[PDB]
């Protein structure tokens, strides 16, 4: 899982348009049980990201606003 | 004063509990099958 997120994040800065690497990424850090960490991540790429139909990445985002239970909102859209 | 006989008792009194039936969380609602699910590749 480190190693696996320290390549996720290297494949990102070598080539920032690989969304499937920060996919990964997120999913790394669900592995190492970062709830927050991978919050915040998905939340930066997101609000720099409005337009990208990433579905799996909304999808995720919806559940872990589900799990937090305040963002029902965010979770819905 | 002799005149119409009735009593007021304003009716403010508390059911008895309901005990609904309950609902079953889901298999997605428990935190090892979100990690399973999630995980995934």
């Amino acid at each position: 899982y480190v190693q696996a997120q320290k390549q996720f994040k290297q494949a990102e800065d070598s080539q920032n348009s690989n969304t499937l690497a920060k996919l990964g990424y997120a999913q790394c850090l669900i592995a190492r049980n970062e709830v927050g960490d991978a919050t915040i991540y998905l939340e930066k790429f997101f609000k720099e990201n409005q337009d990208s139909k990433s579905s799996e990445m909304m999808l995720l985002l919806g559940i872990i606003y589900s799990q937090s239970g305040k963002s029902y909102y965010k979770a819905i859209i | 004063r002799q005149d119409y006989i009735a009593k007021v008792r304003y009716q403010n009194d508390l059911p008895a509990p309901p005990c609904p039936p309950k609902l079953l969380k889901y298999e997605i609602e428990k935190e090892a099958p979100q990690k399973e699910f999630l995980k995934d590749s």
